[PDB]
């Protein structure tokens, strides 16, 4: 029966109705700073592809023959 | 003074294209080198930041 109650009550107390909420608040900041990180990477590449692809179209489109 | 190079470059490729077709070559040389040398950074680049994303992306 102890062992019962305390299985209740951790089963009540674990998702059931725990006031605590700030788990949804922490995964939200984790998952905020790894979108911010991933916008930021892809931003970089795309500052070097430009850069590299000006400097390829300097050399392409001023060369024929 | 600018004419008058005008004048002797007319005068030397009515009087030897030969050297005018060597120029070409060279230039043409030349700018395949510089194409590859473009091509090869570019390459370096994108493998590197390849390399990066993979790196990055291990969330």
């Amino acid at each position: 029966l102890m062992k019962l109650v305390s299985d209740l009550k951790q089963f009540l107390i674990l998702n059931d109705f725990p006031s605590v909420n700030e788990a949804i608040d922490q995964r939200n900041q984790q998952l905020r700073a790894l979108q911010e990180e991933c916008d930021r990477k892809l931003i970089t590449l795309r500052d070097e592809v430009s850069i590299d692809l000006y400097e390829l179209e300097e050399e392409y489109y001023s060369s024929s023959s | 003074t600018e004419c008058f190079f005008l004048q002797k470059r007319l005068q030397l490729s009515v009087q030897k294209p030969d050297q005018v077709i060597k120029e070409d070559v060279s230039e043409l040389r030349s700018e395949l080198q510089r194409k590859d040398a473009l091509v090869q950074k570019h390459l370096t680049k994108l493998r590197h930041w390849q390399q990066v994303l993979e790196d990055i992306n291990v969330q």
